[PDB]
């Protein structure tokens, strides 16, 4: 039901696969017995989604943290849906939807 | 009487006729002078019980805010709680649909502090905020205000 | 033979506070009550549109038992007995004084609001720092567009010449009473939808729906269509004008729906003229 | 014969804090309420432009019941027996004891914005260092055209030569009741909709709506030129001056529409000079 | 109770349990001194609720107040409905809501 | 007779972070809405100018009863009772209190736009190096504009008549206004002026200046008010027009057709304040 | 419809059948077990990504990676949209495009 709320919600699992990817890329990248970097890493990705300056600054950093995160299936399903969601609609209210991605990843783990 | 030889409850209305339609408080002077006998009633009405607990929450809340004047107040000046009672009441006939009353009342509520009533009773109180139509609710706020007796 | 004439007439949108009811405290209320869907919707009494039209009457020159001084505020009796062969408030809207009475051949209902009432309230206040008890007042206000329904009865006129004025006062209504200062809304019809039948069986009583529950749209309802294509209310006999017009031409397949062969006009003014010159073959005046 | 004299003149653009309704907190809460489309819209009082047309009467002689003092901040009485065939104020605006209570000659609409209001808030803070619960606070404005509507009965002035005035108030309205000195908006106006008909049928209500979310084109509207398209609202009978004769003239085929046989004027003073002459040739003054 | 009242419940304890992490975080940047400031802190969070002047603001203060709690189960077990939630409903609801959770937050014994 | 000083006037071109809003995070954000064409345009607090005028008044010497201590940033008063006869700054701004207590205030302004849409313009902080704490890293929000703002007095209203000639010289050199100039100095000098000295209430120059171009500078004339000029509506004899604006006025064509020719125009500043001070003197008696 | 995006998307679909070929070309030149590199691939196609200072720089490389993905049969119908989108538009929005497209690309295997 209203097909545009179903993007959303697709568009916040396609955040939170690619968060994963990520988390699981700092878990390979830290060594020893050193405590790995998440609530750092995640207050990191929180201070750099507040800063942003319109359009470019945010939609670029959107596009950089996706392919950082790899593989994402549920971004897979559907391309013309998300492609078109992110590069229509205001960027702020894809910063309002990201961050809500950011604190409803946490079901997965 | 009337209520009761039909059989219905006896408070079918009694706010209605104190003030809705005793403009002219006749018989609200007699709410007055017998707004204990009022609560009796009420107390005896289970049904009441969400109401008495949400009567209690706004007792604390209101509790709470004359706290925050005392802190507030000069040494030697005196504290117009009269004052801020009178001015509670105007405030909340003031608010004239769902949206804006709902925002005055959780509004009064956060500035009232902690309440360990609504910490008690969390998803009945919340419940009863959404569900209840705003004018009932603000006629037991009103009564709660009434019915204030440290 | 018997004929009525029978109409449900749409205002403009604006504000409108006419009808204070009974106030209480500080805030006046204006008068409301339930109507389609439950949902609270604002009324203009009847009383008041037909003091409008004994007021149109009076100040056109016709006779009128009562005369209102406007500047006494008061009203008074040109004579002590009722005569409604020689007037004409007398002879429309009837007469009680406890012959005695009159049944009266206008009939007319509520003026209710077309959108529903949210609850929407103005403050008012005395200026100056020197401040008493009536310094600051609540006014309640409703913007919306008004829908009244009235039913006349062509035969029951002592004069059938009488029925022209009357038509002449419900399109060029005065002020509906209210509260002209602050909220001067204007009652003057923007829509009609007239039905001039020998039989009495009326369907086209509160005609109108909104769109949208808060907006200015004033779309036709559904059922007055529906009843219109089904075969009964004919369409000779219909009278629909005013801004409706436009909607109703602009709806799919009207040229082959039963409301195309219906008297439509754009202009008020044409249909009015039109009814009229029906109304006069009809009557033999 | 009655005359009436109805009209909706918009305001220019800038900021606006005229109308606080009951500061909720620290929020000079500006009133507010839903209009066309379902949007919020901020209003202006129009017990506030009858203040600011009494203001302007009392500045420039015309003698006036109430006199604002300027300097207590109070209201004085010259008479406490109102006489509108004297005082202006009486004879305009009306009063109420609580005699013979007036009925007013000036109606008024409350002002509506012509775009939605949506958060327009604005800090307030005092100074540095030593700061008390006056320290913080919040006002509400809004950057928008205001539009209202007004209506004078020109006959039911005792003095019939007293319509001059208000026009030449209205052209030049003081300060309206508002935080002047954070917002300073002037309500000069600046597109003029005037008929000067002899019955009371009052279209050109809210005429000017543009909506367009954040702007400033004002658009006239479309269903009022309908209306003027139809055949009602005779040109003859309409005065339109202002900006929006700018935008009115750039229209296709205006030359052949019945708009261009009415009073257009692009400078407001032209038109004004206009309808005054015309008002003092139908009034014999 | 329907779903929307469920939904509702939700967000409640979604807004206390945010609350409970950021005052973990105050209480954890700040034990020096007699005592962190929590109550001044409520009064702010309650002032910054009633700033927000539309729907886009009011959202992105809470949504960057959600992401600031951290690990929210209430918001774990419920990812598509309180994301809807959020979406759908009028931002002075979600306000109200919000206002009805700091009053009812039961502190930890 | 009754006499009003209507005049809307542009800020230079530069940096400003003079609007702190709320100070969401570490960003201090620009009090910002919507102005026109639904873009989003950096507003300046007009309270902010009021009290640069309470500055500039209590720095050249007069009489002003909020003395600025600017070493404690603190303010007193010289008398608790505001007297409107004596005291400058009572005369001209007004006073609430909770002689009257209440006064109307002789000068009423607007706040002051930003003749540019404000995009971006965030710039960092960092406290010097190692041992970094909370409130090592900050965000200044900025706006590289030119600001406009609207004003009127009506000098009848002046306890003292004189005092007008004051207020148009703080106008002119107007005192920092309000924000991080430690950082972002931003002069509140005019660069150009548009004043309307007339008998009544009618403004119709709230917001003559306007430009778009969004990052330009040009700052040209608004089309509607050159409009209402040539309709003959503002009479040019009225009508004061200087600074930089004043060249790009000479280059248009048909200037010396057009009735704005006939309007007070001075391209130099200080000589047409110093008109503009003579014809107030000569209509007030001064 | 809304021809523009419909550019977008083609563009999207292009940018992908590209790096196809390009994966094609990698995983031809590695011989024997050892682990073809792709996600270091993937990363290295990121980096040169974000690597540009406007205009000549990054055209030269999306022209170069175009080339060195093969045949692209989307762009052999395209030709004259995708030459005329590339062309036009802010380097900055193709750049954000590619990127989306780079994490769009899994869906074909």
């Amino acid at each position: 039901n209203s097909e545009e709320d179903k993007q959303y919600l697709i568009f916040i699992k396609v955040f939170q696969q690619a968060m994963k990817g990520n988390f699981a890329k700092i878990y390979a990248k830290t060594e020893e017995g050193k405590d790995p970097p998440i609530k750092k890493k995640v207050e990191r990705l929180r201070a750099e989604l507040n800063y942003c300056y319109d359009e470019l600054s945010f939609k670029e950093y959107l596009s950089d943290f996706l392919v950082r995160g790899g593989l994402n299936k549920y971004f897979n399903e559907h391309q013309e849906e998300i492609a078109l969601l992110i590069k229509k609609s205001p960027w702020q209210e894809i910063r309002i939807w990201s961050l809500l991605a950011i604190a409803s990843y946490k079901p997965k783990d | 009487a009337d209520n009761l030889v039909k059989g219905i409850h006896w408070w079918s209305n009694f706010w209605e006729k104190l003030v809705i339609e005793d403009s002219k408080e006749y018989l609200f002077n007699q709410l007055f002078s017998n707004r204990e006998g009022f609560i009796i009633m009420a107390e005896n009405s289970e049904e009441d019980k969400q109401y008495l607990i949400f009567i209690k929450v706004f007792q604390q809340a209101m509790k709470g805010n004359f706290a925050k004047i005392y802190a507030k107040t000069e040494e030697g000046k005196d504290p117009p709680i009269k004052k801020k009672v009178e001015r509670l009441r105007a405030e909340l006939n003031y608010c004239y649909d769902e949206l804006s009353f709902k925002e005055y009342l959780s509004d009064f509520l956060v500035r009232g502090g902690l309440n360990k009533y609504f910490n008690e009773h969390q998803e009945e109180i919340a419940l009863l905020i959404k569900k209840s139509p705003w004018q009932e609710i603000r006629i037991w706020s009103l009564l709660a205000i009434a019915s204030y007796k440290p | 033979p018997n004929y009525y004439l029978y109409g449900t007439v749409l205002t403009r949108y604006g504000l409108a506070s006419l009808n204070h009811d009974i106030r209480r405290g500080n805030k006046t209320i204006l008068q409301k009550g339930y109507w389609n869907n439950g949902k609270i919707h604002s009324f203009v009494g009847s009383s008041a549109i037909r003091w409008a039209l004994r007021f149109y009457l009076q100040k056109q020159g016709y006779l009128v038992n009562r005369v209102w001084d406007e500047e006494e505020h008061i009203n008074r009796l040109t004579s002590e007995d009722f005569d409604p062969e020689k007037f004409y408030d007398d002879d429309i809207f009837g007469f009680a004084l406890l012959p005695n009475q009159r049944m009266g051949a206008l009939g007319m209902n509520m003026a209710v609001s077309l959108t529903p009432y949210d609850g929407a309230v103005k403050l008012g206040a005395k200026s100056g720092r020197e401040k008493d008890s009536t310094s600051l007042h609540f006014t309640e206000y409703h913007a919306t567009r008004y829908q009244y329904y009235f039913g006349i009865d062509a035969t029951h006129l002592k004069d059938f010449s009488r029925i022209l004025p009357m038509i002449d006062g419900i399109m060029n209504l005065p002020k509906v009473g209210g509260s002209s200062n602050i909220f001067n809304y204007p009652f003057c019809p923007d829509s009609l939808v007239f039905q001039w039948t020998n039989h009495f069986a009326s369907y086209i009583s509160y005609c109108f729906e909104y769109c949208d529950p808060k907006s200015k749209e004033a779309k036709l309802s559904q059922e007055f269509i529906d009843e219109v294509e089904c075969g009964q209310i004919d369409p000779s006999k219909l009278w629909i004008g005013g801004t409706i017009v436009k909607d109703l031409q602009q709806l799919d397949n009207f040229e082959s729906s039963p409301l195309n062969k219906a008297h439509i006009y754009r202009n008020r003014n044409e249909m009015i003229e039109a009814l009229k010159t029906v109304i006069k073959r009809d009557l033999g005046l």
